[PDB]
């Protein structure tokens, strides 16, 4: 559960923003990618991946959530 | 066919009855139910539990005598408060988290009487300082598993903490339908006359205990951190010039620097001081 | 309780006793017991389930032939 | 030799025989932690390890 | 290492002499008390890593 | 006729809980049952416990029922389960104690013939006391003094019950309570140790000053004859401290060389070696 | 009256208690002893007698007053050193 | 709130332990054990207890239902008794033997190496003897130079008994070799004594008739023993034996024992001197 946090945490930090921030964009992002597709990890961690996964493309780039 | 990420109101005497019944029967595998009423369908709640002798027959559903669980459903609902019957629980020397055959029979002719009649493992040898094991799962039809299996429902609470045994796994309870979560219920004017009152020591600070066993105690303690001595001379002298780490790694010896830390040296000053304070709060207060 | 031998009293705390049929344990000693009661192999028996001293009991050899 | 515990007054006539308490061989026994805890660690140390 | 202390409390691992490799990850082994025991292999260790 | 009487951490919780239930609908602050446990060395243990509805009048306390078929019925189950299990005494809450408790004894001392009385304090948290013990005890008030009814209280102490410990830890797991921060618990200990005592000695200087008054009855016989020697007993000669000046102050004095250097020869090695680690980093950083 | 607080039973002030001979001294303290009034040492160089009582009865209870006052002053002595104690020691308890 | 934690973690309960051999800690975070009813297993090491007191071969406690390395038992002579240190006492302390030297001197040839003379063995370029079997009757009691000897150079003394070694202990027999060559190598003056090997312990004429596998077993084990002894220490150790016949060449062939000293019957000339020392 802790993981999946992470990974939705680092999803929504990375929302609406291109590798151009950081580097490691297209590393969390290709991250993501791959544990989606990785099906043998635990219900709890892949659950929170795929939610990481559809905040993070929430519209195609396009909607974002911001409390600024 | 509806179990969500359900939840047991376990009552703390009704540990206490699972405790000394497993204590007084251990290798009888002693049998009792859990007194329980679902309230609804998930928030379980058990306030009390009682304790039935095991027929020599062994795990049979007549050695829960009928006329005798009436009786005593009776004696309750006069004198106590009335409970349901929706759950049973076991001592479970033999292996862990699953049930036996004849445990799983049983507990399908207690799902066949009651709605759910929960799968409770209590393992009474298990159990011995810090971990107690209570673990309730469902019985299953053969058609949970032909439909959406994992009867788990859509949520993200009985996935927090769930680790099935290894054993619960290769069976089928704690692996048909989902692991039932546990919670305790530490209300107020229970819980706070627990701490207050159980582990009760509230004029037992005053001891002073100068030297009842502490001049011997103070030769160990010289003894030991003599021994300390040798120990962080011998790594003064080891102390390599070629980045200590380096040397410690492969030559570990728990030393006073290492392993025998400050916190052991801190206990025996603790120790002193202690008892040096009490011997002289009650020299001041002797007037 | 299980009946074993006094392997080696170890200390006054914790103690050695081994069944007669293989395992030996680092056990208690009963309360109302002493050491001086226990001694060292001496026929003793444990609890069963919590493997502590609970009773120490005196032990006969017969040659059961020609007597 | 150690054999008897006391001190001869001649100035008085007499020995003062003193029964001497052994129990405090905490006292020795700490000294010798003192010693063989510090003198072997603390120069050998902080001699090798002069400039800081 | 409180829960190895726990994972002990089923004897933790047990000691076997590794025979044969079969190719569905199976090893047979031998275990002192009992002897031979099929079983499956882990998943940090292939096949071939028998 | 029991040495002293011992409670388990096994019953209190129980009794509080019956107390809870059946209150429901009795709301008459009259909780009685029966307490089941065991006898063995003159040490007397409680095991198990049960409530049955009562209700009282004030009228000469006369006035009460019970459901007795059920609570036999209970205590032959009890002894079915568990056969070391036999009712060591008979409870009541509300510890400003009527007149009925002498016909309650009598009727139920047919269980057991050293009948005790347990009173509970469910909502009452007073200082740490969870339940207190009377036993009965009619011969005779003194030597020179009329009848009376004297419930005397035997000498309770909170036992240790076996594989409580578990489940006590799993439950409250938030306070801890154990000498762990051994300084600071310890400290703790301190503190409600002299609260303790200075609550309880005020209480015996405010009864010494109501005997003084006189408004209550003195129950003297036995107070000055315990009380007396608890004062000329000599505590305050000091020349025992004269003898023994070193009393432990050598000890004192070889902890301050031996754990307070110690700490700081060791924290200075800390020190040293980081610094010499920091100092080598910053001149080979680059 | 004294717990302990005038420990020292001269034989003057046995003399004023008693109103008995030099001699007789010993035969009263040895009875006192066999009895339990008095259990302490009993000296001769200085004639001092330990201050030990296991046999109380009736203390006048309307001079009462006078163990409330002791009892009262030992609970003024322990409230005084808890707070005193409690002062040097707000830097962990506050 | 952090050292609160930190010494409320600091439990590890350890009360009610048992035994079960250590074999060896392969590594850090992981170990290989052998238990009292054998059932070897690999288990996980604490980090509580390490290499001191973590020797290779000596008997180690484990919990209760957990087996796990918990503590590890100093002393190994008591642990099936088989005698113990026999050393600081004056039995029989040396010439005031009845039996003169039979020839004694191969004797105080076995006890040079107790007798120091580690240094002298080398320089010189000698290899001093490091077995020495006598093969001889009751005569000469043949443990008088044990008892001695022992007191004549302060050195441990153990009777081992060859008799009592093959009972059903024969699993744990492995462990008793290594927990008593253990003691030995603790003290440098130590001698190993063991009798009655003739009758009982690996006769090499008759078949093995079952348990006489486990015997040959345990011996192949004392064999790896005084192998991996390999002169690392100036212990010492003597078998004595009635006739030689029937042990295993493996003990018996050079490299392992060597001395072989013959103590015969009273000699009727020394017969009335061990009558006259006696009397
Ligand atoms: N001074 C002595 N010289 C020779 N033998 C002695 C002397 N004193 C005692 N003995 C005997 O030597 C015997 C040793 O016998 P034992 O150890 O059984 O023989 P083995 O070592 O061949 O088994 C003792 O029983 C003892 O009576």
């Amino acid at each position: 559960y802790v993981r999946q946090g992470a990974l939705i945490a680092s999803a929504l930090i990375m929302i609406q923003q291109t590798e151009i921030t950081c580097p490691k964009v297209n590393q969390f992002r290709q991250l993501y990618s791959k544990v989606i597709n990785d099906k043998h990890d635990d219900v709890m961690a892949k659950f929170g991946a795929i939610l990481a996964q559809g905040i993070l493309d929430a519209g195609g780039h396009n909607v974002t959530i911001s409390l600024q | 066919a509806v179990d969500t990420a359900e939840q047991v109101y376990i009552s703390s005497l009704a540990l206490l009855k699972m405790l000394k019944h497993g204590r007084a029967g251990v290798p009888m595998e002693v049998m009792g139910l859990m007194l329980g009423e679902f309230v609804d369908d998930y928030t379980v709640r058990v306030i009390d539990v009682f304790a039935m002798p095991q027929s020599g027959t062994g795990v049979s559903v007549e050695a829960v005598d009928p006329v005798f669980q009436a009786k005593m459903l009776d004696m309750l609902k006069q004198t106590g408060r009335p409970e349901m019957v929706v759950g049973w629980y076991h001592s479970h020397p033999g292996f862990g988290c699953w049930l036996s055959g004849v445990d799983i029979n049983t507990q399908q002719s207690f799902e066949a009487l009651s709605e759910r009649a929960v799968a409770v493992v209590v393992d009474p040898i298990q159990s011995v300082k810090g971990k107690v094991v209570i673990d309730a799962f469902r019985l299953i039809n053969a058609n949970m598993m032909v439909l959406g299996h994992e009867p788990r429902q859509t949520t993200s609470n009985l996935g927090h903490l769930n680790k099935p045994s290894i054993q619960a796994l290769i069976h089928g309870l704690n692996r048909h339908y989902y692991s039932i979560t546990i919670n305790y219920r530490k209300n107020e004017l229970e819980q706070k006359m627990l701490l207050n009152l159980h582990k009760k020591s509230w004029m037992e600070g005053l001891t002073l205990q100068d030297y009842s066993e502490h001049c011997k105690h103070n030769e160990s303690v010289v003894k030991e951190m003599l021994e300390l001595a040798k120990n962080y001379n011998k790594a003064v002298e080891e102390e390599d010039k070629m980045t200590p780490e380096q040397l410690a790694i492969k030559n570990v010896g728990k030393q006073d620097p290492k392993r025998h830390l400050e916190e052991h040296v801190d206990v025996l000053m603790t120790s002193n001081i202690v008892q040096c304070l009490a011997a002289m709060l009650d020299t001041v207060v002797f007037k | 309780q299980i009946v074993g031998e006094v392997l080696k009293q170890l200390t006054e705390e914790k103690f050695i006793v081994k069944a007669t049929n293989g395992p030996r344990y680092v056990v208690g000693c009963r309360r109302q017991l002493d050491k001086s009661k226990l001694k060292p192999g001496t026929r003793v028996a444990l609890d069963m389930t919590t493997l502590t001293i609970m009773r120490y009991l005196p032990r006969e050899v017969d040659p059961l032939v020609y007597n | 030799d150690k054999k008897f515990h006391g001190i001869l007054d001649q100035g008085e006539g007499v020995l003062i025989i003193f029964d001497e308490p052994p129990v405090d061989k905490t006292y020795e026994a700490a000294l010798e932690t003192i010693q063989n805890m510090s003198k072997v660690v603390d120069s050998l140390y902080n001699k090798a390890k002069k400039l800081t | 290492l409180r829960e190895e202390l726990q994972l002990l409390q089923e004897q933790g691992s047990y000691v076997g002499e590794v025979v044969r490799a079969m190719d569905k990850k199976k090893v047979l082994v031998k275990v002192h008390p009992e002897g031979k025991f099929v079983v499956d292999v882990d998943k940090n260790i292939d096949i071939n890593d028998v | 006729a029991v040495q002293k009487v011992v409670v388990h951490p096994l019953v209190l919780l129980s009794v509080v809980d019956h107390f809870n239930r059946i209150g429901k609908v009795g709301n008459q602050k009259r909780v009685v049952g029966v307490l089941l446990g065991s006898w063995q060395k003159k040490v007397l243990d409680v095991s198990n416990s049960f409530a049955v509805p009562f209700d009282e009048d004030d009228k000469d306390d006369s006035v009460w029922f019970l459901d007795h078929d059920y609570l036999e019925n209970m205590y032959g189950m009890f002894k079915k389960v568990n056969a070391r299990e036999r009712i060591v005494g008979w409870y009541h809450t509300g510890p400003k104690l009527h007149k009925n408790d002498i016909a309650i004894n009598e009727l139920m001392k047919r269980y057991c013939p050293n009948s005790v009385l347990v009173i509970i304090d469910v909502k009452p948290k007073d200082l740490g006391l969870p339940t207190e013990a009377y036993i009965s005890v009619e011969e005779v008030h003194d030597d020179g003094t009329p009848t009376s009814k004297t419930f005397e209280h035997v000498t309770s102490e909170i036992g240790a019950e076996e594989a409580e410990e578990v489940g006590v830890e799993h439950l409250l797991r938030d306070i801890k309570d154990t000498t762990v921060g051994t300084l600071s618990q310890r400290i703790t200990n301190q503190v409600h140790g002299l609260k303790g005592l200075n609550s309880k000695l005020l209480d015996i200087r405010s009864y010494l000053e109501k005997v003084a008054t006189g408004k209550l009855p003195i129950n003297h016989q036995i107070i000055y004859q315990l009380q007396d020697v608890f004062n000329l007993l000599p505590d305050v000669s000091l020349q025992e401290f004269v003898k023994a000046f070193y009393l432990k102050t050598n000890d004192q004095m070889v902890v301050v060389y031996l754990a307070s250097l110690i700490r700081s020869v060791v924290a200075l090695h800390n020190l040293i070696n980081n610094k010499i680690a920091n100092r080598d980093a910053e001149k080979k950083e680059g | 009256t004294r717990p302990a607080n005038h420990r020292q039973l001269t034989f003057e002030e046995i003399a004023k208690s008693a109103k008995i001979t030099v001699n007789e001294v010993e035969l009263l303290v040895m009875k006192a002893l066999s009895v339990g009034l008095v259990k302490g040492s009993i000296d001769e160089v200085d004639k001092r007698v330990h201050m030990t009582w296991v046999q109380p009865r009736v203390l006048d209870l309307q001079q009462i007053k006078g163990m409330k006052d002791r009892l009262e002053f030992w609970c003024t002595d322990v409230k005084s050193m808890e707070m005193l104690v409690e002062h040097q020691a707000h830097d962990i308890l506050t | 709130e952090f050292l609160h934690a930190q010494e409320e973690v600091k439990r590890i309960q350890s009360i009610p332990l048992v035994i079960g051999q250590f074999l060896e800690a392969v590594d850090q975070n992981t170990a290989i054990v052998g238990s009292t009813t054998g059932s070897n297993y690999y288990v996980r090491i604490l980090s509580t207890i390490d290499r001191e007191l973590l020797k290779p071969n000596a008997s180690v406690a484990l919990h209760k239902h957990s087996n796990a390395l918990v503590d590890v038992l100093p002393p190994e002579a008591d642990s099936s008794i088989m005698m113990l240190t026999s050393d600081q006492k004056p039995d029989v302390m040396y010439a005031d033997i009845g039996g003169m030297d039979i020839q004694k001197q191969e004797v105080r040839e076995a006890v040079e190496l107790p007798l120091t003379h580690f240094e002298l063995y080398k320089q010189i370029g000698i290899d001093p003897p490091r077995g020495v079997l006598m093969y001889g009757p009751p005569g000469c009691g043949k443990t008088m130079l044990a008892k001695a000897v022992a007191h004549h150079t302060t050195a441990a003394f153990i009777r081992v008994v060859g008799s009592e070694f093959v009972q059903k202990y024969l699993g744990e027999g492995p462990r008793m070799v290594r927990d008593v060559f253990r003691l030995a190598k603790e003290n440098a003056p130590a001698i190993i004594f063991i009798d009655e090997i003739d009758a009982i312990a690996t006769k090499r004429f008759d078949a093995q008739t079952g348990a006489d596998r486990e015997v040959q077993r345990i011996l192949l084990e004392l064999l790896n023993q005084m192998d991996g002894f390999d002169q690392n220490v100036n212990v010492k150790v003597i078998m004595a034996t009635n006739r030689a016949d029937t042990l295993d060449p493996a003990l018996l062939r050079p490299g392992r024992l060597d001395r072989k000293i013959e103590f015969p019957l009273p000699d009727r000339r020394q017969k009335r001197l061990i009558f006259s020392t006696i009397t």
